[PDB]
RNA sequence: GAGCGUUAAUCAUAAUGGUUUAAAGGAUCCGUAGAAUGAAUUAUAUAUUAUAAUUUAGAGUUAAUAAAAUUAAUUAAAGAAUU
RNA sequence: GGAUUAAAACUAGAGUAGCGAAACGGAUUCGAUACCCGUGUAGUUCUAGUAGUAAACUAUGAAUACAAUUAUUUAUAUAUAUAUAUAUAAAUAAUAAAUGAAAAUGAAAGUAUUCCACCUGAAGAGUACGUUAGCAAUAAUGAAACUCAAAACAAUAGACGG
RNA sequence: AAUAUGAAUUAAUGCGAAGUUGAAAUACAGUUACCGUAGGGGAACCUGCGGUGGGCUUAUAAAUAUCUUAAAUAUUCUUACA
């Protein structure tokens, strides 16, 4: 909602609609290949790579990346 | 400039200074057997005896 | 007072130029030549620029649409040639300049990139196309060759039906328009990514640096490069498809397939005695008309070109240019029309093609002359920070797709490996897709692996042998 | 919140441990991250253009490009207050995106109200997919409903066959009265079809309808008598 | 840089603006008198049920 | 006017600390000449003419009739999580107004706290006001010149 | 931490910054100058690496809040040379360093 | 609490940042919605299948 | 305060300790004659039996002078010579007699710090 | 150290200050001086100032249109209750 | 410098129901010059003046430029598929940043600029003396000596609370 | 007339110990404290009038909730299907 807008996120937002801050996507698309290089680099690497998150229904998801 | 050449020279012109190699050569010519030592821009004063 | 013809500024750690001749397509004239020349010299030197990248302030309208030639057809009628000289080897040493620079160059071909501007990417391994690339040489058409080292830089980056420079000389004795994603898939550009990201992409060039104690000079930076702008790439459009079928590929790798002392008639041949489909006989048709609009000298002269700048080193391709231009600019032998094509199509607006009077076949000796330096006139191209040739290009290999002489290595490599196993074309996909670090994920890598191998690769049993 | 800096730092503090010596092994992340920096800037961004509407935003409409007189006779000769106000909040705003389609949609549903009791499903299957030809309303892979109307109002606007939207809207909804009367007949037909060769079906909507008020009917006789029995005691006193 | 930070208005551009300003104050004048006129209008047709002997 | 530069010094201050990537100043040519050196020290990502709602895309003419809506438009610049220009003061001040002739400016560049004014810092910027033109102090002994000491930015 | 030193021996130009009540006024120095400051600052200096280095401290002298501000001020209040050429895209020459260079 | 161990312990971090989320916070923000699954499973499973690659490009170079 | 307001006076107060022996008009020591020799009781947390002296110096001035050092033999009419210094625990007590000069004889059997108590050097 | 101590004195030792709550905002506003401060462009001059011309962003004047019925002073009334 | 300035107080003349310093009584109490009760004078009211003092408080002088959000009202304007929607200001609330000894402040107690008032340990003291003003009570102005190494604020943990 | 000195005479105040008469303040301090002002009282203090919070923002429910294929179908799914 833009009623809980965190304005240090304003660089990520495309605009609002109804009643919402629409993401821009061309950004997240943007920054999920660099974060998914990331993963991928760390993962030939060795390295431990621990996946969190704690809200309900996340386990099936977690447990299979993991 | 990120491009400006900027050299001991520059620098010594900055810090009105004589070039650092220039010093080091008029310290060479200080020996009493070394080459340069000259001493006679001094003797124009009158003196009467 | 008046705006400057190439505008200068920086963006964090990277230097933009943008060209800013926007009524004229952003047309490159010696003043822009020499101060785009000067200024990467100052680059160079300097600690502070980690990359450099060639835009144009008129994008998605163009980013050059070839050297100013115009002004040069009338420095001719003028005999000013001194004039004409001068714009050559301005242009010239700053494709030389360009091809040996040690920093990272990103050159944005929003836009029209036809002559001039193929120069000005064709020699940067970052070479990023756009929906609304439009790549040409249309010089066989003005009575002018291949210029801007492009004799040197597509015999070697083509990635289809380039096994002898077949595509090279397709593209350039042609002048055929390639669009975005095709530009991208034929090797000419080594990135495409949508216009709409350029903008990203640019602030993300000015804020990677080089990491640790590695200089902007090091290939761990160039990597770097090529990942950030892998980033801003997006698949292909769903319903895109190649340009060119494998049968219009085959009509060119046999058509223009010459031996080291071949001819444009022996071309001309092909074209007109060619067998197969009905749509290869019917495109081998197409490719003698528009070859016999054409000026009968530039044609020649090309093939000359290419046959002699795809076995030599960069500088020395480069020089063979400036020599050439100089030597067409200067008629001492009537056999070009450069000077009255340029003016029948530029200076005067004529649809028709200027009607051709040197038809005849320029003898080997001819050519020789043409192409090789007048001990009267003197010219050298300017003197670059680099001061370096090379055969092959340093990086374009790594950060472009695969060639097809590059597929046909690992395949006959695997097949003659002492594992004894069997070449299958999935292998080949994982190989060129999963594999090199620098491929890995590379935008329409599985495509063009499946062309190659659907028309040089025979598949027995379940295994593949190269043809 | 402050800007954080100790977050995308790691590798730069990560170094200072390795060359003073502190940490002994390179880990395992270092030479990923060194090739991947990332961003640092965490920035406000102007935008000068609505997505939407392709609106532009921060121009400013000078005296000079207002010759002529307004809807009240008079011209402008000098910046009014508004124009003398500066604006930079508006090129950092997000902007409100809107879309002439939603005029329609809204219309339609004010018009068709029981057209809203018709279950509409908004997870998406694949955006990429859809291939649709608007020449005509029915499409592969998607209801007949409401949005058909409005995309086919768009076509037709689109291509020029009409000019007011209204004409093109009208145009719309009679092709779908018409399909939307093709299969209210094809349902009932079907079922009519079905009973006259002995299909046999154990609950209709109605008798589903009954048994459920039956269920709730029962509890309220309860509650109703027993608080008609409390009130009666109660008021006793 | 080498623009000029400011043009002064040429002797025509002021002229013309001169015509305009006059203009707008001469209309809402104008407008402002017809107003008044049509509400006196509106008062003489009811003043005769007012009462003054 | 000094006010109208202190104004800006501290507007710039307060953009730097919420990272807007663009901002406008009045458009003055004392305000455009401080823009200018800023821009070419390497402090302002770039510098454009506008209005009150935005730089212009084309050239705009300012005139009389616009000249209450024109503004200068500068951006500024962050690199490694921190603000390029991060502070911009006055040293010569409205009420106080400091004049020092060419000897005492190359001691003002060497250390020497001159009138209480500290001493030019590394990577730091002073700039000079002589006949109503800004230049970087350097500059202004390397010309010889006498000015008064107007701000300085880092 | 690691702190930022101007050949290896003080800080890069002068530093003003203020820790909760403290007022810190830190000076670079010449080589040969020595730590002429605060005695809790002087400590600092020594584990860090500073060998030169002035400084006074107005309002509140409180060692505690002392040190922690020094330690702040080493981190957040100085800039490489490095870090300001390339943030501004200019060259910065340590005059002194040149005169005696080849 | 677990971004600033992550800070303390200098462990590089991926989140999924909303719009009502800090991004500093994080080495490597992705800009995205957090509160549906779906949208969560499919960045988190790009990311698994990122890491898988890399696994089996570290057990190929290994047979090879 | 404004500039303004520091060109017409306002600046910081100046540091300069203050005389604490006005009596003796800035001279390091004036004689006197003992007018009546006391004991005093120190203030709390203090108990003894100060000894003190009366003493009115040359140029006026009447004072009260400890008397310090273990015995003392100052009587009234004894000529004295008083120093500053103020005994701590007796208040208004802000000034010492000088042993050894004058009529007031140094410490009897005073081994350490003589100079301080008009001791002579034993043989 | 042929001085040492002590007393009397001078300099230094924090304003690279403060005033909701710790010393410290004047009851309030109006306004004189201010050797206080203060817009824009251009041209001169002997130059951060002066002068001239020009300008309208501060500050004002008038009107139009809409809105509001408060605050002062004065006069004329009403109301419940109390004794 | 000028003007205005609560309550009390004072000058003159009217008014005086109720309330109510004082005074006189009744209670309470060991005592009760009090708290509670009675009788109740000045005063509280009006007119014409004097006086210029309050925790006269937001314990926060005025002006200008500027900086990240949300919510809620108000105002003006705009639109229409007419009742909402979209704008721009103001007010208030909660905040980011920043500031701060902290409590907290939050568009200032932030970032800056200009002008005025004021402060420089406690106590002595807003006293003494003088002066000015007033019918008067008083108001303004406003010290020093002596003495001391104190004195004060925010916050913390306790103890205690009829 | 001023300045200085002494001065009959007379005013204010500090500290020291040290009792006495009450219990005014700090908790709802047992009558909310304090500010201005007036009257009264052995003493603190008491009373009237207005003001302030540096005391009461210490602020925290009159409760009641709904229908579509429960599975031969969702729940399984490991780069597969398409
Ligand atoms: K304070
Ligand atoms: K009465
Ligand atoms: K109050
Ligand atoms: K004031
Ligand atoms: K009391
Ligand atoms: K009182
Ligand atoms: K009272
Ligand atoms: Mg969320
Ligand atoms: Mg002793
Ligand atoms: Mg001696
Ligand atoms: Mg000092
Ligand atoms: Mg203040
Ligand atoms: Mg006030
Ligand atoms: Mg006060
Ligand atoms: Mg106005
Ligand atoms: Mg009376
Ligand atoms: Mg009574
Ligand atoms: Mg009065
Ligand atoms: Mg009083
Ligand atoms: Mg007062
Ligand atoms: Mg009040
Ligand atoms: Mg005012
Ligand atoms: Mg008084
Ligand atoms: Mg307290
Ligand atoms: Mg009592
Ligand atoms: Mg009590
Ligand atoms: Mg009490
Ligand atoms: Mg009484
Ligand atoms: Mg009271
Ligand atoms: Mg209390
Ligand atoms: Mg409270």
């Amino acid at each position: 909602s833009t009623s809980l807008w965190r304005s240090s996120t304003q660089s990520y937002i495309y605009g609002e609609y109804k009643g919402i801050h629409i993401i821009d996507l061309n950004q997240t698309l943007s920054y999920l290949k660099r974060a998914a290089k990331v993963v991928e680099g760390v993962s030939e690497s060795g390295g431990i790579i621990l996946f969190l998150g704690t809200r309900q229904g996340q386990k099936r998801g977690l447990e299979e990346a993991a | 400039a990120e491009s400006e050449p900027f050299g001991p020279v520059d620098a010594a012109h900055v810090l009105e200074l004589e070039p650092a190699v220039e010093t080091l050569r008029n310290l060479s010519t200080v020996g009493e057997h070394s080459s340069g030592h000259q001493q006679s821009t001094n003797k124009n004063t009158k003196v009467i005896y | 007072t008046d705006a400057p013809p190439v505008l200068f500024t920086v963006q964090d750690t990277a230097r933009v130029i943008t060209l800013n001749r926007p009524k004229k397509l952003n047309a490159l004239n010696a003043e822009m030549s020499e101060s785009m020349f000067k200024t990467l010299n100052e680059y160079a030197k300097s600690d502070t620029t980690n990359l450099v990248i060639l835009k144009s302030s008129n994008r998605p309208r163009s980013f050059c649409a070839g050297g100013d030639v115009a002004t040069v057809a009338i420095f001719n009628f003028n005999k000013e040639f001194a004039k004409s000289i001068k714009f050559f080897t301005d242009e010239y040493s700053l494709n030389f300049q360009i091809a040996t620079y040690l920093k990272p160059i990103v050159t944005f071909m929003d836009g029209i990139t036809m002559g001039g501007g193929v120069g000005l990417s064709i020699h940067t391994p970052f070479r990023i196309a756009t929906e609304n690339t439009k790549w040409a040489m249309p010089e066989m058409d003005i009575g002018f060759f291949p210029d801007v080292g492009s004799t040197f830089a597509l015999p070697r980056i083509v990635t289809l039906a380039n096994s002898n420079s077949q595509m090279a000389l397709y593209l350039c004795l042609t002048g055929e328009v390639v669009t975005g994603a095709d530009a991208y898939m034929l090797g000419l550009a080594s990135h495409y990514v949508s216009s709409e990201n350029l903008d990203a992409l640019q602030k993300r060039l000015g804020e990677i640096s080089p990491p640790f104690n590695n200089d902007p000079q090091s290939a761990y930076f160039f990597g770097m490069v090529n990942e950030s702008i892998d980033e801003f790439v997006s698949p292909l459009p769903k319903d895109y498809v190649f340009k060119y079928s494998n049968e219009k590929l085959n009509v060119i790798e046999a058509c223009f397939n010459l031996s080291k002392n071949g001819t444009i008639e022996d071309i001309m041949n092909n074209l007109r005695q060619y067998e197969g489909s009905a749509e290869g006989k019917a495109f081998a048709q197409e490719i003698k008309t528009k070859l016999l609009t054409k000026s009968p000298s530039s044609l020649q002269i090309a093939l000359r070109l290419v046959q002699e700048n795809s076995r030599d080193h960069i500088e020395s391709a480069i020089k063979r240019d400036l020599y050439t231009a100089a030597n067409m600019c200067m008629n001492q032998d009537s056999l070009v029309e450069f000077s009255e094509a340029t003016k029948h199509k530029l200076i005067d607006k004529q649809r028709v093609p200027y009607p051709w009077t040197k038809k005849e076949q320029l003898f080997v000796s001819q050519l020789t002359s043409i192409t090789s330096p007048k001990p009267s006139l003197p010219m050298s191209l300017l003197r670059n920070t680099s001061n370096v040739t090379w055969t092959q290009y340093p990086y374009h290999s790594k950060y472009q797709l695969p060639t097809e002489q590059e597929i046909a290595a690992y395949i006959e490599k695997r097949t003659n490996d002492d594992t004894g196993a069997k070449v299958t074309e999935r292998e080949v996909l994982n190989h060129f897709a999963n594999v090199i670090p620098s491929r890995r994920g590379k935008l329409g890598i599985q495509s063009l692996c499946k062309i190659v191998c659907e028309r040089k690769c025979e598949e027995v049993n379940d295994g593949l042998r190269w043809k | 919140m402050k800007i954080q800096t100790n977050a995308v730092n790691v590798l730069q503090r990560t170094s200072a441990y390795l060359k003073s010596g502190l940490l002994k092994e390179t880990p395992a992340w270092y030479n990923v991250v060194a090739s991947i920096p990332p961003s640092t800037k965490f920035t406000r961004e102007p935008r000068f253009k609505n997505p939407s509407n392709g609106h532009i935003i921060g121009k400013l409409v000078d005296v000079t490009e207002q010759p002529h007189a307004n809807n009240k006779g008079l011209y402008k000769t000098r910046p009014n207050s508004s124009d003398k106000r500066v604006g930079v909040k508006r090129l950092y705003r997000p902007p409100k995106l809107t879309y002439v389609e939603d005029r329609l949609r809204s219309l339609f549903y004010k018009q068709h109200p029981w057209e809203l009791s018709r279950p509409k499903i908004l997870v998406e299957n694949e955006i990429g997919d859809e291939n649709y030809d608007w020449s005509h309303m029915l499409q592969i892979g998607r209801p007949l409903d409401g949005e058909s109307v409005i995309q086919r109002t768009m076509y037709l606007i689109k291509t020029k066959q009409y000019g007011d939207m209204v004409e093109a809207y009208d145009h719309a909804r009679y092709e779908f009265y018409a399909l939307r009367m093709q299969e209210e007949t094809e349902q009932q037909v079907a079922l009519e079809e079905a009973e006259m060769f002995g299909s046999l079906f154990g609950v209709s909507a109605i008798e589903h309808g009954i048994q459920k008020e039956q269920e709730v009917l029962d509890v309220w006789e309860k509650k109703v008598v027993e608080e008609t029995e409390l009130m009666a005691a109660r008021t006793s006193n | 840089m080498s623009q000029p930070l400011l043009r002064n208005r040429s002797p025509e551009e002021s002229e013309l603006l001169k015509l305009k300003r006059n203009y707008n104050r001469s209309l809402l004048n104008f407008q402002a008198h017809k107003k008044k006129l049509n509400e006196l209008l509106n008062l003489y047709h009811v003043a005769n049920e007012f009462i003054v002997t | 006017s000094l006010v109208k530069l202190a104004n800006t010094c501290a507007h710039l201050q307060n953009c730097s600390k919420v990272r807007v990537a663009l901002t406008s100043i009045p458009y003055t040519k004392l305000q455009l000449q401080f823009a200018y050196n800023l821009y070419q020290q390497g402090f302002l990502s770039s510098l454009q003419k506008g209005s009150t709602m935005g730089p212009d895309k084309d050239f705009v003419e300012v005139t009389p009739d616009n000249i209450s809506t024109r503004r200068l438009w500068v951006g500024l610049k962050y690199r490694d999580n921190k603000p390029v220009l991060s502070s911009c003061k006055l040293i010569s001040k409205p009420n106080s107004r400091i004049h020092l002739p060419m000897e005492d400016m190359k001691k003002l560049c060497s250390g020497v706290t001159i009138r209480n004014i500290k001493p030019l810092q590394p990577g730091e910027l002073i700039l000079v006001r002589a006949h109503n033109n800004i230049m970087d102090i350097n500059e202004a002994i390397s010309k010889k010149l006498d000015g008064e000491v107007l701000c300085r930015v880092k | 931490k690691e702190i930022p030193r101007y050949e290896n021996r003080t800080i890069y130009g002068d530093i003003d910054f203020r820790y909760h009540g403290v007022k810190l006024h830190l000076r670079s120095a010449k080589p040969g100058f020595g730590l002429r400051v605060n005695h809790v600052i002087f400590e600092i200096c020594e584990c860090a690496g500073i060998k030169d280095l002035s400084g006074k401290v107005y309002k509140s002298r409180n060692d505690m809040n002392i040190a922690k501000g020094t330690i702040e001020a080493f981190t957040k209040a100085q800039k490489t040379l490095d870090e300001v050429a390339l943030g501004r895209g200019k060259k910065l020459v340590d005059v002194r360093k040149v005169y005696y260079s080849s | 609490n677990a971004l600033l161990e992550a800070i303390k312990s200098r462990v590089p971090t991926i989140a999924i940042i909303d719009t009502d989320s800090e991004p500093s916070l994080v080495t490597y923000p992705i800009p995205g919605n957090d509160d549906s699954l779906r949208s969560v499973n499919f960045l988190l499973g790009v990311l698994a299948r990122a890491g898988q690659r890399g696994l089996q490009n570290r057990l190929a170079r290994n047979n090879e | 305060a404004t500039l303004n307001q520091i060109k017409r006076g306002s600046g910081p107060p100046r540091r300069k300790k203050i005389s604490t022996a006005p009596q003796l008009d800035q001279c390091p020591q004036r004689k006197g004659v003992v007018l009546r020799v006391m004991v005093l009781k120190p203030k709390k947390p203090n108990s003894a039996q100060r000894k003190a002296c009366r003493v009115r110096l040359t140029n006026g001035n009447v004072v009260s002078a400890y008397i310090p050092g273990e015995g003392h033999d100052a009587q009234e009419h004894s000529i004295v010579y008083v120093r500053g210094g103020r005994c701590q625990d007796l208040p208004g007590v802000k000034y010492h007699v000088i042993r050894g000069a004058g009529d007031l004889s140094g410490v009897v059997n005073r081994i350490s710090s003589r100079s301080k108590y008009g001791a002579k050097k034993p043989s």
